[PDB]
């Protein structure tokens, strides 16, 4: 597939106004790279950490999960040895997985974060939209 | 049980060959019980002709003569896609070959041998969905006498929608 690479940490200009937005094709993949630190550039308690959740419209809109289901993905290995934490998602039809996620042509699907390295000074999120 | 094979004991570090490549077979991420897991996954249900295999890495046999072979997997029912595919399936096939050497990426269908089809004794239906209801299947088959240096295992799809979340390999001893 086209895959699509999202790097999900604050120093990233993309999500400056709140409105980052991607555009899929069914059967493509997002992989969202979390933070990730070379072994002593920053001060650990500075290395960004996030809980990630795939959420609906609402949620997305407050920034706020409804529930601890909607938990998709931990970025809890800012200094992995081999790099980046990553969250592969294929945006297929249909899944044999009843806690995973179904993506539909035409539809539009969302990421919120929730900071581990936790002063909530800012909303992360990002907007998905599937083609027909 | 000394155990040859643990996929899920892998924690997502263990990468399995796919063929024909970049169809069929994919590696994916979830939360279950809160701890992230990985699954190989593949549900190309509606189209005509699908043959895609997944195969382990090769296994050193050491000494075991007689292999155990547990599989935990889901499989969602025909019936529950909103088409009906007509080209849909609820099996998969569970097959094994010995070698003296790894042939690494030279993946040859030919040369395994089919232990069996395997087969869901709970179906994922629709209704689960929104239950969010796992209803994770235990299969469990042994192979043996082994003779040659390593292993492997394989599956194929043949159209199912089939996630294979558990690959344990083991022989007991006494």
């Amino acid at each position: 597939a086209d895959r699509h690479t999202v790097f999900w940490n604050s120093s990233n200009p993309k999500f400056r106004n709140e409105d980052y937005t991607i555009h899929v094709q069914l059967n493509d993949y997002v992989d969202i790279i979390c933070p990730h630190y070379e072994d002593h550039s920053v001060a650990d308690a500075a290395m960004e950490q996030y809980i990630l959740y795939l959420v609906e419209h609402e949620e997305y809109q407050l920034c706020q999960p409804q529930s601890k289901d909607q938990v998709r993905w931990q970025c809890n290995r800012p200094s992995a040895k081999h790099g980046p934490e990553k969250l592969s998602e294929k945006f297929q039809r249909f899944t044999p997985f009843t806690l995973g996620k179904e993506f539909k042509e035409g539809h539009s699907y969302y990421y919120i974060s929730k900071p581990i390295h936790q002063h909530e000074d800012r909303c992360l999120r990002l907007k998905v939209t599937v083609k027909i | 049980e000394v155990v040859l094979l643990d996929f899920a004991a892998a924690g997502g570090e263990l990468g399995w060959l796919t063929h024909p490549y970049g169809k069929g077979w994919d590696l994916m991420q979830n939360i279950m019980n809160d701890m992230p897991i990985y699954m190989y996954s593949v549900c190309n249900v509606m189209s005509g002709d699908q043959d895609n295999w997944l195969r382990t890495n090769w296994v050193y046999r050491g000494e075991a003569e007689r292999i155990f072979i547990e599989l935990k997997f889901t499989v969602r029912d025909c019936n529950s896609f909103p088409g009906g595919a007509s080209s849909c399936k609820e099996t998969f096939n569970l097959y094994y070959a010995e070698s003296d050497l790894d042939y690494g990426t030279n993946f040859q269908k030919r040369l395994f041998t089919k232990i069996d089809t395997i087969a869901p004794d709970e179906i994922t239906v629709s209704s689960d969905f929104e239950a969010r209801h796992v209803k994770l299947n235990v299969e469990e088959r042994s192979v043996g006498p082994l003779t040659r240096k390593g292993f492997y295992l394989a599956f194929q799809d043949i159209g199912a929608c089939v996630a294979l979340l558990s690959v344990r390999v083991y022989y007991k001893k006494c």
